[PDB]
Parts: structure tokens; C-alpha cells; sequence
């Protein structure tokens, strides 16, 4: 009858029912988005001033994320406390307070209610009960932190710190690409047609990747890894030359690129559930923002890179490398197609199982990338969220013996 | 003077060789030392550069129809292109600076159709040899977003 | 657009009026003359709140639309202002259509009076055709 | 647990899942659509020969709405007895009687079949059981009531009188408005991406016209501060919002002509469960709230003129019309707000409204700073819909 | 429940059954994957060794592909590694199938010949030990033909595709079929109604001459196989362009329309001189396809063959006759919008399920209703 | 010559006419011996010559429009054409070879505005009388999908 | 006389006011003592009066642009005009009515594309002191239902 139900402890095994369960859906809204997680919000230099402030979504959840005049970032659910509008219209702009449009009920940055019209009523009638109180009423707040400019959100106050929901490893990753001044220079969404779980399980298939990247060597010697944290949900792929190793295109310029790192790292592809992507592909660098639609539907939001000190001649270079990414990137452009030929080859399928026993039924770091390790991740840290682990009968049934 | 009249007959031959998959003939269209970009109104308005397609030569563009060849994965479909009567802000007898409205239909193997993109060219023209050439074509779309991905350029 | 005789009869033979429903390229050449003198842009409101268009003095409650005379049946399908321009291809596809509706050439009461039943192939002599 | 459990007796709370729960909706329609409402159908003048019919819904539910030789109006089911094609195929027309396309069987102006096509068979063969008879089978007709010219339908046979189930005030203050004949001088469709409940809700909402409409205060159309009153009905169903009196190049958008007796200068009257009667200085209007799926509706709106307007008077009505509809300086931002509140609460399911101003009250107030007659509305739907306490 | 049969016989149908998306469910279960033959393609469509089609059996994609053998294979067009479509193209040659996402490999029988990087690379990653590539694929389908007709079953216990049909459906099918055929063009519809409304359409000889007012003294008839699942409808003895409706003699017997329907989405159709095959395919719960192809005989002259171009002006999408079955449906669809809870009448020649002279009954829409209720459980004692 | 604003402008009446419901004026704007077609990209890449409408002369056309108006069943619905600028590949002053992109908007009387078809028209057009006419129009869908039926030619 | 090149011109930037935000133009179109209206089929064909926008002055569009701006509550939106060749139907010397085939696609901020409108404008067309200007423009929209609310107008 279940459609969601796991085989065992192991994540080898799938259910296809997990992309098409709409009950399971609104569980990951409480569990995952509303739960124990990090939401990657927006770019602290995307709100550089006081009053600037993006809308976005955690989940299904429409949030805004304002720089206040104590230059902190403070975030909040963009749910008016009265009837529910969105307080907040704009995609981004600048403001003191954000007031609803509907009955003109007002909010500070932090999302606390300062105003409601008419409270008190017009002459000595209406107006709210004395027992009324606008302290009681609000929005949600997150919980806000901003790891190398990185502004991610929380629902739970009890999530841990970034760095240890990250672990030191991720950090290092992170603070590897995000190490001095980023300027934004481009923005793009694309609509995926497939669940964001196959989005982001594709994010984390070094299995794909290390064949589509094999694949372009047909037109130096390299090695590759995947790191996966302790939880599963966070992952890096790389591949790297050995600096002091010794040994098509009508406009090979698309390919010529500038040392800029201290390491021989020419790939790193990282990401930290439930949906961020941190990217490095030789100098083209990008942050994606993956967010749920409908049961079969997501969104790619792309967020375009370069360093502040660019010279002409090095952003030049970031501009012709982003051809490699997006939409109708030379690597990425299948990505946006991959997850739906899954979403619809499962049509009549509901009822059974994905196999993933690249590298073992293992969930750790790994030399090459000829495994699942990172997708299997993704499912051990999914499974904890979604209180979805062998529990009660049926673990029983398996361990009811004395052998 | 280059007028509507030439800009509409180059656009609809632009159009038509996009929309019949002639790929090949697509850089014709340029300079050697041209600009191509695909981007959208929040780039355009904020001033930044990077495109979806982002090109500074014809070898360039011959390179990314290489690729759609030989290299890219996608679910086969094909655009219509319909196109509005151009407006020019500026320009002489071999250069002028003009806008053109566009929206592309992308229609799927499977037959589905969907607006996949609208807004307009933001172009340079010259002349080459007596013949109308785009030194540059920005295609600003409306929308921020791209459904599924973009393979054929606008 | 003030036409030549001659200019204007080339014109005509051009767009197919030489023998059109019997009438002789001069017929049309001889009406034209006594129609509107050649003038392309001839005008002649009268009192009945048609006007009469173009080289053929072609009438607004008949035959095109000048949204200025009630009861047009425009049955030219065409705005009266496209049979004032120096280009003659509307009069003639219009004077066609008139000529065809059973009256023939009487419709132009000027080629009545002025033409019909004299040597109208006097209008095409001298003529490179 | 549910997302549509009341808190309590008291409509102070409203759960944010009753906006998009699909099980809900479809009692909805059983309860309130087909339940003991009257369902605002057209105006008689727009059917006013014999044979003069219009096609609409009640609910989710067609309806054909026709008169007849005898000049009453009926209503009936747009659902063929046989396999439930509908009947009427066209938005208007003039017809004797009603044929299915699919197989032929005929309907009279009442709803009856009155033909089935090759009934006795053809050349013997074929053909219905002797057992079959017309008699059984036909649309659901509807209970028909025309008040002030409005044509009211209703599925059920025990819902009261359409003036006793308005009563008395409403009956007065729709008499106000539609006193002599009217015109219909424009129909639009606006489609609302929002639960129908958000809408009507807006149009009982006294709160918010002051707030949201920058109109309404900035040239002193609509302030909370101006002598008016919000009325409520027995039901809490039924309410009238009225009241009593950034530059403009041409005022004669907002220059009118007096023509009511009271000094009353906007009168709003809704008539559960969708059904809205506008006087906005001299705009007239009739409003037809359909509900179209869980978080989409209809809005319908007719817009009226007098008979006995002078070219002048019309002229005004044809200028303030720019306040109202798809484009109106007011109603525009009344299509988006529910929208607003449909994606606002996406998060939120498990969630409550606050309606708390002027108490937990669901009576007539003096003064606009309240929300008892959107409280109103949730007695009245909560009693439909068995959901009290 | 809106799905509760009123009664054994088929005089009613629940309306619910167009709208219960939990029924829809079963009937993927229980029709499409169950004891049906399911239409994929024609012969003549894939005639050479590699040559395939993509195609659907209900909403489960499919592949059908001609091997070296000159037989047929069908499998559910699924890879068996993470569930990707393994074919992306309508129609195309190939030695093998190939999933595009990690290059796992098929051959056309739908086993798993090849995984990338099985045994690792470079000595790292790669399947365990106990992987075994036999062990994984997509379900392969049974194939039968008959007279170039080629259908698919997920079942190993539907029976053989003659005794599926039955002996009446068999020889009116090879009396159309007896030759070699050509597609001659394709169109798709895409209706806005329940897959069972389009299907039971065809089957309605009552609608025949009263929703299509084209022709408006010859007899006709309606064959149902045992099973109800399938029918015949057939008849036998003011335009300035009556070449229109001129013909040629082909047929032996007098038959001037033949219109031949097998559960649950298969028709073959004979209108003088213009036949088809069409495909109905379910989509959502108020959405199906029809699928036409539009056919010729390979032996067709120039002459024979502008008669067919001509007369297909009958059929299809803008068809003088079909153009109404591609709406009725909706306006079903429509009609019961606020009748979830109410039942169809279908009482024209009785309660009866079986062959009738004449076409004054719903016998063979009753029938469907019988094949259906046993299909998906539902029978009444 | 024919030029394309001539082409053009014989669309837009085309367009006017079918989009205007005149539907009894849309075979005069064909010859006698006529071919017209509605087919799809597949059909017209594979060569198969069966159309959604075949027709062979001007009769054909106005018996189509004869059941349109005495026999036909279908939901009331209107078209909305929008045209690209034609292409010439080749002609004369009485004939020319032409293609010219379309998409269609199908409205239905209830509101809903759909995209119901795109393509292009591959023409050959004649003059009789002074006036362009279509020898040949076979409108190539660029989907093989037709939403509910069609009723109304493109 | 008007011709359909300056009409077809006049649209094009029409077109590019309204599409671009710069609606403080939108009003020089027009004639001081102007009529502009936005109706549909339905009130076109039974001679029904009113419109979602009306007005009989160019200061009543001035007004109307001035409340986009500082008063009305929409959410952000852009459109993007697709327009057909106009056709002069009624002319004399200086006076021409014509009707012009559009498309109007939205484009919500959040990436939303939707066919909005279509339909025709019926223009009634002016020459004053060498600036062709619009007496009268009647957006007729095939369609009577309007999504959500109209802040643009057409
Ligand atoms: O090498 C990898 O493992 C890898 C994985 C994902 C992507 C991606 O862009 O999603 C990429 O570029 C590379
Ligand atoms: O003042 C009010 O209560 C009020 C409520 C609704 C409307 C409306 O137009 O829906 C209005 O104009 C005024
Ligand atoms: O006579 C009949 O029973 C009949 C039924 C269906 C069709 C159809 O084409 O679907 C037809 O042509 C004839
Ligand atoms: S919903 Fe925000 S103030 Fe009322
Ligand atoms: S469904 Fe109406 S006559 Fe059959
Ligand atoms: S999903 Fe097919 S090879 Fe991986
Ligand atoms: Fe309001
Ligand atoms: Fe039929």
C-alpha cells in the first residue's frame, strides 16, 4: 500500500515513491525546511546597507532577510500575523519597516508587529479587546548565521552552530572559494520539471559527473574525491593536477584560465542540505539556491561570481567559463533535463526501488568518484530528518532471534 | 541610411535559420569580433554582464553549435520565433543601434508548446561588404527563469 | 500625381484594362480624362454625403469606405483614402469590380457623356503600348 | 492534526487549512452550493423574452436559467439525464426547447425530457425496456426567486423565501439601489488566484477599504472616520458596508449627481454565499463570486446603468467605472490581495487567522473598525457546514 | 464512495468512476499492467532489425523494437540503475539502447548487457562483488501480433491474442488487414476528458447518426466478443465537390463502415475507402490522448491513394464525422462536474452485453463496462 | 515583382477573414485548382502526404465551410493569428514560392486563451485578375498534437 | 494621407512606451480630447458601453499613469506586446480608422509568463501639425476574463 516504505537500514535501495508522495512532500516541509536545517537565504553582500532587504523561500516558506542598522542580518517568514498576506512584495529593495498592504499592520526588521491600525479603535468603538497584545503576535523568526558571507536561516533555535552542522572539513571547502570580497554578476533561474530531490541527488552524483567530465577529455593527468560529513546531507566532489607532476575549438579562449588558488584544485562542487551549491569550476565560480515548486516540480536559482579585484582581463575569463554552467551550460545544460527523465521513466514505477551500490552501501569519503557514497549521504541524513530509519515492528522482525 | 525594412528582413532570415535547425548558418549573422549574449531585465537594469550564452567572437559561436552537435544532451525540440517590428535609436548609411521585439515558442518531440522566452534585442548593425551584420545582439528576456534548460540560442 | 495621357495609358494596359469586359484600353484613358483630368487625388463631394475618389472618381456609398458617408457598402473592400494614392493599382482593381456589376462603363457618368460611342482609341495614339 | 479544526465557538480564529483542504471544498459544495443558499444566477432583464436563456454555475455545478411563454423564469441542472453531457452549450441564446448534442434527448424550459431519441427502437429492433419512462429521469431543477429583478436559484426545498432568508434590511438596502429599471452597460470576468472564501471575505472586510485603497482615503471617498455602519443579518451571511461624505488633471473621474434619497455616497451588500451589490457614488454593479478550483475563482461583474439615465448621467457612470472591476482605482488591489493571502499562508496550514477587531461580535456596529461582519460569514458557513464548536 | 456499482448489470454507471483518482490507480494495476493486450505499433512502423518506437501502455512508457530474428520485443522504456527513460526518441535504428545518465547499456530485449565503470576506476569505486547485472532491468512485455497489428501485455497469464480477440474480432480485423499497410500520416489529440468517455464513444453506435449530422436505405449491426472488452460496428446495403464521398470497390462483402474496438484503447476503423488505426492512451484523471495513423495498402495506386487523402476529410481531428468525438467527452466531463454522486443510463437494447442486428442499443458500452468490472473488481453478483 | 510586404499584406487579410469568423470568404482567397493542407513537422519531414484537411480545390473548401456552418458540433471558440514577415524563394510578377511563420491563438467562449497551433505556411501564390491567390498553402504544424478537434481552417 | 508604414510604426512605439515602463509617454499618443477604452468581444458585438479602462480626455490617461506610480497596490509585472500589421478599413484625405491584430503577454517579477490579452485595436487616426496621433483606440480583448486585475494598460 505504502509507496515511501524503506527496504532496510541501508540506502542501496530507494523507493521511487519518495519523488511522487504528496503526504511525504508536507512532511518535508515540517521536518526538513521547518526542521533541524540550515536554508541558504542570499549573499550578506547582496543587502551590503541598512534597510536592504531580498525576499525568498526556506521550503514552501516565503522568508525575508534585511541588513538592520546595527549591520547584523535578521530574517523572518514573510506571513503578515493578522490574515496571512505576504508583508513584503518586492523581490528586493530598501525600507525602515515593512507594512502589509491589506490592513496596514506594521513590522520592524526583525519581524516583531509595532503597529496595528486602528488598534485602539476610531472614537471609543472597535479597535481590538483590551486583552489584545501586539508582543503575542508575529511572524516566525529565524535563526540567522552567515558563514563566509553565506546568510543561511533556521525555524528551530535547537539546529547547531553552521560550523558544526557544516563540520571542518565543508568549512575549509567553503573558506577555500568564498576567501576574500565576492561581487554578484549575473542571475538566472531555471525550472526544473522533476522533484528537487533528484535536482540535488544529481548535484551530489560523481557517478554522472566523472563520466560526463571523461567524456569532454576526448577534445594533464587527474585525480578526484568525494568528501561526505558525518550527517551524509553535505558533500564535496573535486578533482585536482599534482602541481610538479611531469608529463576541436575553433576559439579555445571558452578553456584558458589563471591560477588563483593555492591547492591544484581545477573542480569543487559542494553542497549543504537541503539545498545549497557552492561551485568551482577552474576560474568560473557560482552559489545555487535549489527550492521545491510541487511534487514534480523545482527551482534553480544560479547566483554568478566574481571577486571584487578582478582585473578586466580576469572577469573577462569568469564570463566566458560561466558558458560551461546554467542553463545552457557546455557541463550543466543536461543537469536541468536528467532529474525529469527519472521524474517520468518511474511513471508506472511507484512501487519500486532506484539501486545505488556505486562504492559499497558505504556513506563516507572516498578516493575517485566511480561511487554513490554522497547520494547515499543524502539519504542517511534525509532518513533522520523524516524520523524515516528502521524503527519499532520492523526492526523487531529483524532482530527477534539468538543466533 | 539602414532602416526597419532591412532590420525586419535580416530578423526574419535570423529567425528562420535558428527555427529550421541550420544551426551551422547561425554565426553568419555576426561580425568576426561580435557580442552575443542571452541575459534578462534584472542583469540588464543592474548592469551586469554575465550571460546564460555569453560570446566576443564568431569562433565562439560556431564553437557552441560544435557543442550542441557532438557534445549536448537534451530532449529534442524546436523554437518558432515571432518577432516584432524593429525600432532604431541611432544610426547612418553602415551603423545603427535598434531594438526588436521577440517571443520564442519552444515546441517538444511530444508536442507540447510553451512561451519560452520574450523581451528584445538590443543590437549593433553594420555593414560588411554592402550586407547588413550584427556586430552585437543582447537578448534581454523578460523573465529570470528558463524551463528546464536552453540549448538553441535566441 | 498628375499622370501623362500616354503615361497613364501604360499604366492601365499594365493592370490588365485593354478589353477588360469588352471596353478598349482608350476607354479607360478617355474616362480618366473626364473623370479627374488625370489627377490621382481628384476629389468631388456631392450632395447626397458621398464623395467621389481618385483618377476613377470612384463613389463612397457603393464602392469604398470613406467613414464619412451613411450607408456605405464599401464593395471594394477598401478604404476610399487607397484610391487617392499616385499608385493606381487600387482604382483599377476597383474599377474591375464596378465594371463587372452588370452596368459596365455607364457607372462613370462622365464617360458616359464625354466618351462613349466616339473614337476613344484616339486617347492611346502617340503612346509607346 | 487536522488543518481545519475550529479553536473554539468564537470566530476570533480562523484555521488557514479551511483556504486549501480539497476534501473541505467538495463539502462545500454539498453543503452550501446544494445546500440551503440561494445561488445569484442574472438579472431578469438580461432573459426578457420567452425562450431567452443564459448558461452559469451554482458552485462547481452548471445551471441553465431560461424564460418562459408564461414570463416566470426556471433553472435547471446543464447535465443530460442520459450519460451527463451538458445541455446547453452556449453563454446565451433564444431556443423553443433544449437537445442534448450527444444522442438527441430533448428538454422543455422547464428542465423536463420530453424526447428520447429511437425510444421505440428503429424498423423494431432497439429501442428502450417498456419499463423505461421519461417521467424518472431528468436535470435537477431549481427553486427560482426573483427579488428587485435578481434571479436566485436553489437546490434545496426547505431553504425559506428569499426575503426571509436576506430579511428585512437587506431586502430594504438592495430596494435602495435597484428601485427602477436598470441596463446592463458591461460584462468583465476577473479570475482570482485565491480560494473563493478570501474574496468574499474582502468584500465583508470594513477594516481593510480605508487601508488597502489608497483611493477610498487620499480623496475622502471611504474613511473610517465618516458616518456609516456595517450591518450583519440574523445568519451572519448577509452584510452592507456604508458610509456618508497625489493630484488628478481631470476630476471629473469623481464628479457625480445625487439620485438617493439618504445621504449614503457607497453601500456595499454581499448575500451569502457569492453574491455582491455595488453602489460606489453612481457606479453600479452586480458581482458574481464562482468558485473554480481550491485556490482559484470567478469573479463576475455587471455593470449597470438606469433605464431613465440622461447621455450625461450615463457619461458619469461610464467615468466612475474606472474605480471598480479588473482595472478599477479601487477593485484592482481587491483581485490581488487574496492572492497575497493564498501564498502568504503557504507554510502555515496548521496555522489561525486573527479576527479579533470589535470583539468576538457577529451583530450590526456603528463605525467600520471591526470585522464582525466577516465573523459573520464563519457563522454562517460553520452552521452549513456542521463545523460549530 | 462515488465508485459503488448500483448494481451486476451495466444499465448504470457511477459517475465517480470518471473522477476517483485512487480508482485511476487501480486501473494502471489492474488494466494496463494487468490481463490486457495494450496497442504499441505496426509492422510495417518498424520493419528492419533495430528499428524502434517509444510509446505507453496506460501511463507506463515503453519501447518495442525489431530484432535480427525478425521478431519484436517490448520493455518498459526504465532504467534499471536510477529510473531514467533509457530511449528519448519517438521513433529511430540502433544495435543497442543506451540510459544517457551513467551510460548503462540494453540490448533489445531489454537486458542489462553493460554498466559504466562496473569494476571501478583506476581500482577505486565500481559495483561490489555481489552485483550481478542479470539481476537487473526493466519488465519486459509479452508481444503478440496479428495481421501487422503488434500489442504488449505485462501479464504471463493474459491469453494468446486470438483467444484475447475471439474468433468475430479476428476476422474483422484480417478482412481490413489482409494486406500489407502504410502509414500515410499521423495526428495527435490530445481530449480533454477520462480516457473510459473516448473509448466508450467509439463503442456508441446510439450516437453514431445523432451527434454527427453529416449524412442527415442500408442495415447495420453490432458484434461483442465473450469478454464485452471489445466490439464491431458495422453498416452495408448539395456538395459542389461530391468527389468528396466518391470510392472504389475493395472489399468482398458489401460493408461500407466497419468500426473495431479492443480493450483497452485499440481501433481500427473502415469508412469506405479510408482507414485507421488509433491509440487511446490515459493522461490524468480528465485527460487522454488519441494517437492516429492514418493508413493506405503499399499495393495503393496514385488514384487509390488521392481517394484516401481525400476521404480521410471524415476522420480526425477537423473530421466531418470524428471532429464531434474529440468534445463529447468534455461535455460529459463537464456536465457531471456538481454529480459526482449520481449514475449514467445506459438502457438502449436492454441490459443485454451481446451482438444485436441494428444500432439503436448500448450493447457494446455495456460490454466495456462488464470487461472493465472484471479487470478492476468491481463485479456485482 | 511580388515582394514580401505584398505577401504580407495577403496574410493579414487571410488572418482577418478566418479570425473575424467571415469563414464564407476564405476559399475565394484561393484558385479554382487549389491545394490545401494542414499536416505536421513529422508528416512533412517523412514525406506522408494526409493532412487534418486535404483539399484539391476551391470547392472542397467552401463544402468544408458548408458543414462548418449546417452540420458541425463544437464548442463556440475563435483564432487569434499572429504572422511573421514571409520569406521568397523564388517567383516573378504573377507567381512566387513563399514560407511564412504563424502561431494561432485558439480563445474559447468561456475565456481561456491557448497557443492551438504555430508553424509555418509553405505557399505558392498566382495572380488572377491583378490580385494574389494561393495556387498552394500547406500549413506544417510545428506539434503533431490538435487540442480537443479543429474546427476553423489556419 | 495616413499609410500603413506609419501605422505600423506609430504601434511599434506605442508598443515600446507601454512595454518599457516609460509610461509617462503613453499619453502623447493621443489627441487632447481623445477616447480610449479596454472591452471585449462580447460588449463590442452587443454595443456595450463601458470598459475596465474609459476615458475621454488625455488628461484622464495622465491620471491613470500617476496612480500606477504612487497609489495602486499590484503586484510587479511587465508586459510584452506582439502585434500584427495594422489594416486600414475607412479613409479620405486626412482621416483613417484602422484595426491592428495584439498579443499581450504578462510577465510576473517572479518569472510567471501568461498570453494575458489579444485581440484587435480599432483606431481612429489623426495628423495634426505632422505627428500622427491617435482620436480613438478601442482595445477589443477576445477574451472577457481578465487574470487577477489589469494595472497596464493595453
Ligand atoms: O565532478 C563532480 O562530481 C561534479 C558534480 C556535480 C556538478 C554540477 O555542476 O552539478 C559538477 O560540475 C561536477
Ligand atoms: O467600506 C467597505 O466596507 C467596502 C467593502 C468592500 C468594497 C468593495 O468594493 O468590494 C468597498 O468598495 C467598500
Ligand atoms: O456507426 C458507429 O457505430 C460508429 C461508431 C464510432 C465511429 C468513430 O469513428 O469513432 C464511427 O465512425 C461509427
Ligand atoms: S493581513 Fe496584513 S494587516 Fe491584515
Ligand atoms: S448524453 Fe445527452 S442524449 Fe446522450
Ligand atoms: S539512471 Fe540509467 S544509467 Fe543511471
Ligand atoms: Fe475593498
Ligand atoms: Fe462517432
Amino acid at each position: 500500500e505504502s509507496i515511501i516504505q524503506w527496504h532496510g537500514a541501508t540506502n542501496t535501495r530507494v523507493p521511487f515513491g519518495i519523488y511522487t508522495d504528496t503526504a511525504n512532500a508536507d512532511q518535508e516541509q515540517q521536518r526538513i525546511y521547518r526542521g533541524e536545517v540550515w536554508n541558504y537565504l542570499c549573499l550578506e553582500s547582496e543587502i551590503p546597507g541598512a534597510g536592504d532587504f531580498r525576499t525568498t523561500f526556506a521550503g514552501e516558506t516565503p522568508i525575508v532577510v534585511v541588513r538592520d542598522a546595527d549591520q547584523e542580518i535578521y530574517a523572518f517568514e514573510n506571513r503578515c500575523a493578522h490574515r496571512g498576506a505576504l508583508i513584503a512584495l518586492e523581490k528586493s529593495g530598501r525600507t525602515d519597516s515593512f507594512q502589509c498592504v491589506y490592513h496596514a499592520w506594521s513590522y520592524n526588521r526583525q519581524g516583531d508587529l509595532t503597529g496595528v491600525a486602528f488598534e485602539k479603535g476610531v472614537k471609543g468603538q472597535g479597535g481590538m479587546p483590551a486583552s489584545f497584545c501586539k508582543e503575542e503576535h508575529g511572524p516566525r523568526k529565524l535563526r540567522v548565521a552567515v558563514f563566509c558571507g553565506l546568510v543561511f536561516g533556521s525555524f528551530s533555535e535547537d539546529v547547531p552552530s553552521i560550523e558544526d552542522y557544516l563540520g571542518p572539513e565543508i568549512c575549509e571547502r567553503i573558506e577555500r572559494v568564498l576567501h576574500k570580497p565576492v561581487e554578484v554578476i549575473g542571475r538566472f533561474t531555471q525550472k526544473l520539471p522533476n522533484n528537487w530531490k533528484l535536482y540535488f541527488e544529481n548535484v551530489k552524483d560523481s557517478y554522472h559527473a566523472s563520466l560526463l567530465h571523461m567524456f569532454f577529455t576526448t577534445f594533464l593527468s587527474q585525480k578526484g574525491g568525494v568528501i561526505v560529513d558525518e550527517s551524509g546531507g553535505h558533500h564535496v566532489s573535486y578533482s585536482m593536477i599534482d602541481r610538479g607532476a611531469k608529463d576541436r575549438l575553433k576559439d579555445p579562449s571558452l578553456l584558458e584560465g589563471f591560477e588563483e588558488f593555492e591547492d591544484g584544485v581545477t573542480l569543487q562542487i559542494l553542497s549543504v542540505f537541503p539545498g545549497f551549491v557552492l561551485q568551482q569550476i577552474q576560474n568560473s565560480i557560482a552559489v545555487r539556491q535549489l527550492l521545491p515548486k510541487s511534487i514534480s516540480s523545482s527551482e534553480l536559482n544560479w547566483t554568478y561570481l566574481g571577486y571584487a579585484d578582478d582585473s578586466a582581463e580576469q572577469r573577462k575569463v569568469r564570463l566566458k567559463q560561466a558558458n560551461l554552467i546554467g542553463p545552457a551550460g557546455f557541463i550543466s545544460m543536461e543537469d536541468g533535463a536528467v532529474g525529469g527523465f527519472v521524474q517520468r521513466g518511474i511513471a508506472g514505477a511507484a512501487n519500486l526501488d532506484a539501486v545505488i551500490e556505486m562504492g559499497g552501501d558505504h556513506e563516507g569519503s572516498s578516493e575517485g568518484r566511480a561511487t554513490e557514497t554522497s547520494v547515499r549521504g543524502f539519504w542517511k541524513a534525509y532518513r533522520k530528518h523524516m524520523g524515516q530509519e528502521m524503527q519499532a515492528e520492523n526492526l523487531y522482525f529483524q532482530g527477534h532471534h539468538h543466533h | 541610411m539602414i532602416n526597419e525594412i532591412q532590420i525586419a528582413a535580416f530578423n526574419a532570415a535570423y529567425a528562420k535559420t535558428v527555427d529550421s535547425d541550420a544551426m551551422e548558418q547561425w554565426p553568419t549573422f555576426f561580425t568576426k569580433d561580435c557580442h552575443y549574449r542571452v541575459t534578462n531585465v534584472d542583469n540588464h537594469a543592474e548592469g551586469l554582464a554575465a550571460g546564460i550564452v555569453w560570446a566576443d567572437s564568431q569562433d565562439m559561436l560556431t564553437d557552441r553549435i560544435s557543442a550542441l552537435r557532438e557534445a549536448n544532451i537534451y530532449e529534442r525540440h524546436r523554437y518558432r520565433h515571432i518577432l516584432g517590428l524593429p525600432s532604431i535609436q541611432s544610426g547612418d548609411a553602415t551603423q545603427a543601434s535598434a531594438s526588436t521585439p521577440f517571443m520564442v515558442l519552444r515546441i517538444m518531440h511530444t508536442g507540447e508548446t510553451e512561451v519560452f522566452a520574450s523581451g528584445e534585442y538590443l543590437d549593433k548593425f553594420t555593414t560588411i561588404d554592402g550586407k547588413l551584420r550584427l556586430q552585437e545582439r543582447i537578448a534581454v528576456c523578460d523573465s529570470t527563469v528558463t524551463d528546464t534548460l536552453m540549448a538553441l540560442p535566441l | 500625381k498628375v499622370f501623362g495621357r500616354c503615361e497613364l495609358a501604360a499604366a492601365m494596359k499594365r493592370h490588365g484594362l485593354d478589353n477588360y469586359r469588352g471596353y478598349s484600353l482608350g476607354n479607360w484613358v478617355c474616362a480618366a480624362k473626364f473623370e479627374s483630368n488625370f489627377n490621382t487625388q481628384a476629389t468631388n463631394r456631392n450632395t447626397d454625403g458621398s464623395t467621389d475618389y481618385g483618377i476613377l472618381q470612384i463613389n463612397s456609398r457603393w464602392w469604398c469606405n470613406d467613414g464619412r458617408t451613411p450607408g456605405s457598402r464599401n464593395l471594394c473592400n477598401i478604404p476610399c483614402s487607397a484610391l487617392l494614392s499616385s499608385d493606381i493599382t487600387a482604382s483599377v482593381n476597383c474599377a474591375k469590380k464596378i465594371v463587372s456589376d452588370g452596368n459596365g462603363m455607364n457607372a462613370w457618368v462622365a464617360w458616359r457623356n464625354r466618351c462613349k460611342g466616339t473614337d476613344v482609341q484616339a486617347w492611346i495614339r502617340g503612346c509607346r503600348l
